[PDB]
RNA sequence: CUUGAGUCUCGUAGAGGGGGGUAGAAUUCCAGGUGUAGCGGUGAAAUGCGUAGAGAUCUGGAGGAAUACCGGUGGCGAAGGCGGCCCCCUGGACGAAGACUGACGCUCAGGUGCGAAAGCGUGGGGAGCAAACAGGAUUAGAUACCCUGGUAGUCCACGCCGUAAACGAUGUCGACUUGGAGGUUGUGCCCUUGAGGCGUGGCUUCCGGAGCUAACGCGUUAAGUCGACCGCCUGGGGAGUAC
């Protein structure tokens, strides 16, 4: 929940980004799953893959800021 | 010119070919972390040869009682 | 013969007790041609369940050449003892070159790796003897 | 839940507090903050949930 | 699973050559050596299906050098069998 | 005859296997102190736990199951599969060097052994989850999702029919042979070329010329070429059902 801490009494700086025991933490891998020998790349790929129109736009963005000939 | 500066089991093909081994706790505590999780290669300065080698040792003297396994202890 | 090495186990109340052990099990080794290379203490160790209701007990280490008969019957003794509450012994294990090697491990248990429930002081009279200028 | 605690030990005089946690719940530093802003000083807040050896098999919540 | 000094045995005074551990005989006293050991070791290990598998393995070899050596004569594959001891 | 194949010595990596042993930690559960009416559960709560002293916090005690990190397209296995620590025994692999045997070889119907899981007989066991059963909620409907509880089961030792997305998709064995890049791992030699390199030998992943390609792609481990031997299919349902 709130890891420990060299700080004065943290409430008032808006930690999440470490402060986990099992909530976004690295011992979620083996907690309330089977294993997985595929599943864990294969979910990555599969969640990027449906927004395209979005990745296109910032790609297409980029060569067209590329080649200093506007 | 000859010899330049080796790393740690490096420049050479006859050391760290057997375990690395546990009775120095001393020396495996460098290569645990506060919550005594085990640190990979890049950490321990090793290749993939010695830091298979160090994680064997590392989790026989932590469930021999001689290393520290967590934060917490009773 | 083999390079061996030996753990053992006693209580705190027999943390200097244990070199009277240690005078017997090197007495079967150097009875057999075998010699004393590293004698070294891991000190008080905390226990996840009570031995003979108490939470803490002592550990020891011995590191032998020896005949590997001899120290397959020491492992036997071991588990024959009820002083003696548990062991460990590993085969092709040699000891280190260093004097007091085992200072160092010692500071490691007193620090993190126990609870701490009894004195220093009594479980360092077994072992390695605490030289710290040649450690 | 933290402002009805820092009620509850008021006639025990404590004021200075360290703090510990433990569950998944998200009850983590919103009660910290309502807990020190209900006249108590805290200095440290620490983890104190238990993490395994791998252990035994975990409870199941919506079949997970 | 082996023993050195019965290895050692056999070539002592069998063997085609110099550092032959390959003459046909020594082949199939070698391999009743590793029989002999592995034997001992199933008869308690019922369930170890690995060394079940390696004991096969042995035999079916060991049978055909003994073939290979009563195809060159047969009194003298009868001779390796007397020399093993195998069988009642 | 030694070249295929076989054999020991010897260097060596390994989650291979079987038998037994073991440490710390955890999921779970209780009492009691302290404390005081709360706790718990979702989509909704109800079911469920309490006030008859809980939950929470401290300290004492109890059980049974499993090893987080490390970790790699890596290493190992007969396949199914194999990851904490010790001994003992043990199958297979890998490899610098010694040689050796003298085609002793290859396949394989049938045969013989194993074969994830579910189940189950036997004796032990019952933490966790949870078939069954029991109880609960939602909605127009809800036997379900969701929830409370939980026996069996799993797990230990032993036995039983064996099957699977035993999809790691490509029968075993041999020869012939494109190239490149990545990973791993044994080892001789050395400016140990810098980084260890390099030779050398095995594994393994991807990429890829040519070949092969309905198509995806595959591609020297060919979705290639040539041979030996062996299995499967022959429209769909009826159906591995019937008899």
């Amino acid at each position: 929940p709130v890891i420990k801490v060299r700080e004065n009494e943290p409430f008032d700086v808006a930690l999440r980004r470490f402060k986990r025991s099992c909530e976004k933490a690295g011992v979620l891998a083996e907690v309330r799953r089977r294993e997985f020998y595929e599943k864990p790349t294969t979910e990555r790929k599969r969640a990027k893959a449906s927004a395209v129109k979005r990745h296109a736009k910032k790609l297409a963005r980029e060569n067209a800021r590329r080649t200093r000939l506007y | 010119a000859r010899y330049f500066r080796r790393r740690k089991f490096c420049r050479f093909t006859a050391e760290g070919v057997q375990e690395i081994d546990y009775k120095d706790i001393a020396t495996l505590k460098n290569y645990i972390t506060e919550s005594g999780k085990i640190v990979p290669s890049r950490i321990t300065g090793t290749r993939a040869k010695y830091q298979r080698q160090l994680a064997r040792a590392i989790k026989r003297a932590r469930y021999l009682s001689l290393l520290p396994y967590t934060d917490r202890h009773q | 013969m083999r390079h061996y090495e030996i753990v053992f186990m006693v209580h705190p109340d027999q943390s200097e007790q244990v070199p009277g052990m240690i005078e017997r099990y090197t007495a079967a080794i150097t009875g057999a041609e075998g010699k004393i290379h590293r004698l070294e203490d891991w000190g008080r160790r905390q226990l996840a369940y009570p031995i003979n209701k108490l939470h803490k007990a002592h550990y020891v280490l011995m590191n032998v050449e020896a005949p590997q008969e001899v120290i397959d019957e020491l492992e036997t003794t071991f588990r024959f003892n009820d002083a003696v509450i548990r062991s460990m012994v590993m085969r092709t294990k040699h000891a280190v070159t260093e004097a007091s090697p085992m200072v160092k491990a010692k500071d490691e248990r007193r620090e993190r790796r126990d609870d701490f429930a009894n004195e220093t002081a009594d479980d360092a009279e077994a072992g390695d003897s605490e030289e710290e200028e040649e450690e | 839940a933290a402002e009805r605690c820092a009620d509850a030990v008021k006639e025990y005089g404590i004021k200075n507090l360290e703090v510990m946690v433990k569950g998944p719940g998200p009850g983590r530093e919103s009660t910290i903050r309502a807990l020190n802003a209900a006249g108590f000083r805290i200095t440290n807040i620490t983890d104190v949930t238990p993490i395994p050896h791998n252990g035994c098999r975990p409870p199941k919540k919506r079949r997970v | 699973s082996l023993s050195t000094e019965a290895t050692a045995k056999i070539v002592s005074e069998f063997g085609r050559d110099a550092n032959d551990t390959g003459s046909t005989e020594v082949q199939v006293a070698l391999l009743t050596a590793q029989i002999n050991h592995l034997q001992g070791h199933f008869a308690e290990h019922k369930k170890d299906h690995h060394s079940r598998r390696g004991l096969l393995r042995m035999v079916s070899q060991r049978r055909k050098l003994l073939d290979y050596l009563k195809r060159k004569d047969v009194a003298r594959y009868t001779r390796l069998i007397e020399r093993l001891g195998l069988r009642r």
